[PDB]
């Protein structure tokens, strides 16, 4: 069994500023479940998300990190990487861009 | 043609691999890119080889040590 993140390439969402949202890295994981962690794309450069809320919902076949948007701000336009971390090995998402309408 | 923030594995667009790191795994369409912790005393090569770090001799001066992306550079004295 491979780690995998199952964020597709192009990935968006359009969302309203003020409303709450949930960002999900829905992850496949078989033993111990990875360290995962959020980052938002400058350019080409994905900065961590340090101060920010998650939280974790699993299901039978898959499992969904999430980052919480309490609430969606205008700031919050841009591409989301999602990154898992098992062992020396480092499993890297697909970008998903959020659209925010004010 | 792939975006900036991507770098193409096969014929398709992949999230990169962080700095110490060579790719172990394709990416999908619909899934991630697997990247292994090349070990110290090698450095990121291609995409996909960790490369020993070669060791400038005593006939040699270090110009600059051996990163992670980067092979040592030597000169003579
Ligand atoms: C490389 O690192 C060694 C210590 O391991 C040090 O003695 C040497 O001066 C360094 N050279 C450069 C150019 O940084
Ligand atoms: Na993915």
């Amino acid at each position: 069994c491979d780690v995998q993140l199952y964020i597709k390439r192009q990935s968006e969402h359009s969302i309203l500023a003020g409303d709450p949202f949930e960002l999900e890295c829905p992850v496949k994981y078989c033993a111990n479940r990875p360290h995962v962690t959020w980052c938002k794309l400058n350019g080409t450069t994905c900065v961590k998300l340090e101060d920010r809320q998650t939280s974790w919902k699993e299901e039978k076949n898959i499992s969904f990190f999430i980052l919480h948007f309490e609430p969606v701000l205008p700031n919050d336009n841009g591409s989301y990487r999602c990154s898992a971390n098992f062992q020396s090995n480092l499993i890297e998402s697909h970008s998903t861009t959020l659209y925010v309408t004010d | 043609i792939c975006k900036p923030e991507e770098v193409q594995l096969g014929d398709q667009c992949c999230p990169p691999c962080k700095q110490g790191y060579r790719v172990t795994g394709q990416c999908t369409q619909y899934t991630s890119t697997t990247c292994t912790l090349c070990p110290s005393g090698t450095y990121v090569s291609g995409l996909y080889q960790c490369t020993q770090c070669t060791e400038c001799q005593d006939t040699e001066v270090t110009i600059r040590n051996c990163t992670s992306t980067q092979n040592t550079v030597c000169a003579s004295k």
